[PDB]
């Protein structure tokens, strides 16, 4: 061990059980209060009323990657400059989705239980404190992705790369038997969801200026 | 211990940058992540530059590393 | 944690601001606005009357501010020099130019870990001070070492 | 001589940290977007020619409201002492607005209502017969 | 039963009843018919002589106030003011619109859990008493703010 | 441990001796390695001997690579 003239456990895991769980509980018990406070700014924020198209159809979610290299094996090569994709399809909803089906964090209060003991609960209770707060990372990226892929799509349908939803509606008058009337029915169909188009020679650039003096 | 001694002691951990701040304006020298830019120029273990360990239990004392080589140097003695 | 580091190695906080109040109170201006930070010198304490030739003596000042340089971490580093009026235009300009030189080079030769130094003299284009009434005894004439800490 | 730099506010939690961080690039992402719709169509008409002002829609008003938008536009066209008018049958899945403001007058409460309605009602006020109208889009 | 609300938070009926006797002899009148609820402040108490500038020692007032409206659960507020005669129509409009802006600001500023605000100005036209002998000395001179208790 | 500590010392004048760098052809391809001799006897057995002047050989064969390689692959 070291130079020439050198040379001349159970409570350990039962420790870190309890610290672990007890400072899981609590950083998630602050983190929802935290959220709590701050929720009509969230609101503001990702606002996903305000990107609904016409018929209550959520846009799709489109995905971009810029300057792209792959080394297949030795002896092969495939490079390109943009590429995208279409990661979720577009579908109907009757309500619109909301932060707190991403950034919620779960809540159940932990009630189910000395020399070396106190310092080693302490190392539990930090790594429960870690963990909980890799895990609102994910959540947060989770949330990003989902409105910047609808955001995406805005910019794409403005600049004409991919073609809106088509949808057709069917007028029936009154229906029915004699048991049983509906007086307007209507049925509403989306016929051709959106995709992207290859034909490059119809698309639209632009250039946005600044005017000063 | 004292990080910001002969200032006003520990406002906060900037997580953006990794470091605390504090009870003045200025940035402290002490960590408080692990993300934080830290010089490491000295690592330990073996198998590195190759794949790590191969993590197969051996009846002698040969370490091979995930891509062939094998590791006369953490490998025990006759 | 016990074979991570705690710190930036050889740097603590209590020698930043130790060494800083002595240097307040020996001479040499020490400011800090934001995260810049601005080290100021009389030409009177480093040089001889206008020559590039320094003192013996002013090199422990010149290791002073070396240990205080060591203690952040940094990219880039410059360094300028100002002068006062004496012949022409070009000959202070070859002055300020080769005070500049001397300096960074002491400074480089020292560990400051830095990625670049830039080094420029502006000769006597930049006055702080309507007062022109000494030579080299005059308050603007100075060397300045400025920086911005990174992260 | 204790040095000092001048912004020392409360301590900050890393959960808003994450919050902000992520909060700016959603903002910049749709700065740009919003400039380049706005070159690509440019805007030709406004809304001052259907919702014009009057004597007493110059009071003023505060609002925190999150939820459909007729019982906020009847509450403004009582406090303005108009008439209410409602054209059209209201749709199944309802239409939600969401206004945070301070401050300004009704008439502009109104214009930003009228905005954020989009495609599917529209606002429109008659000053001569004191009418505020709420009508639905002919969809579905 | 532990895990549920007992009562609307921060609310108690003896701190209603003592606010509301303490505010009716300070000289502030409050009035209560069926659920609606009124607050009558004479303008000489918050203002200066026609100005909308409040004096330094009325915001305890306006805190005071302010304690009080937190203690139910509504939906609207309205504040409306009114003056006495002085120049012409349209400059007591303006100060009366003036004057129930900043105070539904600082309202507004504290904690008042409101869905609306809406405030006005109605100058001198709907006065409460015949005797106009004085200035702002005068009772028919005031703000007023009304709301419904919901449920 | 001695070995490691005098190879970080000295670190930035192997990067500058063993350059691979600046010696990658043009479309990113790392050159093969090629082998030289010279002055060659083989004595195969009794009453048979074969020599030669110089002689080369590719030792290993040209690829694409996205990264320079570096010496620290080799030497820590």
């Amino acid at each position: 061990t070291g130079s020439l003239a050198g040379l001349q456990m159970a409570l350990k895991e039962t420790a870190l059980s309890v610290g672990a769980q007890a400072g899981l509980a609590w950083r998630a018990k602050i983190i929802d209060e935290q959220l709590n406070k701050q929720a009509r700014n969230l609101d503001a924020i990702y606002d996903f009323n305000s990107l609904v198209l016409e018929h209550n159809i959520l846009p799709p979610v489109l995905l971009e990657g810029r300057n792209t290299l792959n080394l297949a094996d030795a002896q092969s090569i495939r490079i390109s400059d943009r590429t995208y994709k279409v990661a979720k399809q577009a579908h109907f909803i009757t309500t619109p989705p909301t932060w707190r089906q991403y950034l919620w964090m779960d809540y159940v209060k932990p009630e189910a239980p000395k020399e070396i003991w106190c310092i080693y609960t302490e190392r539990g209770w930090k790594n429960g404190i870690d963990q909980a707060n890799t895990i609102l990372e994910e959540n947060i990226a989770r949330i990003k992705e989902d409105f910047g892929g609808m955001i995406l799509y805005r910019k794409l349908l403005a600049m004409n790369m991919v073609s809106p939803p088509y949808v057709s509606h069917t007028d029936l008058g009154v229906t029915g038997d004699g048991s049983e009337i509906h007086i307007d029915d209507r049925v509403l169909r989306i016929t051709a969801l959106p995709e992207l188009n290859v034909n490059s020679a119809e698309w639209r650039a632009a250039v946005a200026k600044d005017e000063n003096a | 211990d004292g990080c910001c001694s002969k200032m006003g002691g520990i406002n906060y951990c900037d997580s953006s940058a990794g470091r605390l701040v504090c009870n003045n304006g200025f940035y402290s020298t002490c960590y408080c992540t692990r993300h934080a830019v830290m010089d490491l120029q000295f690592l330990m273990g073996c198998c590195l530059w190759h794949g790590g360990v191969y993590p197969q239990l051996n009846s002698s004392g040969l370490v091979v590393c995930n891509d062939g080589y094998v590791s006369e140097e953490c490998s025990l003695q006759k | 944690v016990p074979k991570l580091p705690c710190r930036v190695d050889g740097a603590c906080d209590a020698t930043i601001i130790k060494m800083m109040t002595d240097l307040n109170k020996k001479g040499i201006k020490v400011a800090s606005v934001g995260q810049n930070y601005l080290i100021s010198i009389p030409a009177s304490a480093l040089f001889a009357d206008q020559s590039p030739r320094l003192n013996w003596a002013s090199y422990s000042l010149l290791n002073e501010i070396a240990a205080f340089l060591k203690q952040f971490r940094k990219i880039a580093i410059t360094v300028t020099s100002y002068s006062s009026k004496y012949v022409s235009v070009k000959r202070e300009r070859a002055l300020t130019l080769a005070r500049s030189r001397v300096v960074s080079e002491y400074l480089w030769s020292q560990g400051v870990d830095s990625r670049i130094i830039f080094t420029q003299g502006l000769g006597s284009d930049k006055p702080i001070t309507s007062y022109t009434l000494g030579g080299d005894r005059s308050p603007n004439a100075r060397v300045e070492i400025t920086f911005r800490r990174a992260v | 001589m204790k040095f000092k730099k001048p912004p020392i506010n409360n301590p900050s939690d890393d959960a808003t940290i994450k919050l902000a961080e992520a909060a700016v690039s959603v903002s910049d992402s749709m700065l740009e977007m919003a400039k380049v719709e706005k070159v690509i169509t440019p805007p030709s008409k406004d809304n001052t020619l259907t919702i014009p002002n009057a004597y007493n829609l110059q009071a003023r008003a505060s609002v925190d409201w999150s939820g459909p938008i007729e019982e906020l536009t009847a509450r403004i066209a009582k406090a303005a002492h108009f008439r209410f008018r409602v054209l059209g049958k209201s749709p199944s899945v309802p239409v939600l607005i969401s206004i945070s403001t301070k401050d300004e007058s009704l008439a502009e409460i109104l214009r930003d209502i009228d905005y954020q309605a989009g495609k599917k009602a529209s606002i429109h006020v008659y000053p001569n017969s004191q009418v505020v109208e709420l009508r639905y889009a002919k969809i579905y």
